[PDB]
């Protein structure tokens, strides 16, 4: 077996804790957007029409 | 109680013919959520 933990070299995490780490990340990452936006925009109108046509 | 700040107002008659009395509305309401 292994024991409360095991013996001293850890033994044999070399195996366990190197075809681990992981590779972790970890990833405190990939959450939730505000997200974000353009804008308008550019006109004031001309007149020709519309004052004679209405 | 909530951030439904009501805008820009339309409303018409829906029925063609108009043979009832009836207004279909369309209301503007817009919240800030933070950016």
């Amino acid at each position: 077996c292994e024991e409360p933990p095991a013996p001293a070299p850890p033994p044999a995490k070399p195996k366990a804790a190197a075809a681990v780490p992981v590779k972790a990340a970890p990833t405190e990452t990939g959450a939730q957007a505000a997200p974000s936006y353009s804008y308008v925009y550019n006109p004031v109108g001309k007149r020709d029409p519309f004052r004679s046509p209405i | 109680r909530r951030i439904v700040n009501v805008n820009n107002i339309k409303f018409d008659s829906a029925k063609l013919k108009n043979e009832k009395v009836v207004l279909q509305s369309e209301f503007q309401a817009t919240t800030f959520r933070f950016v």
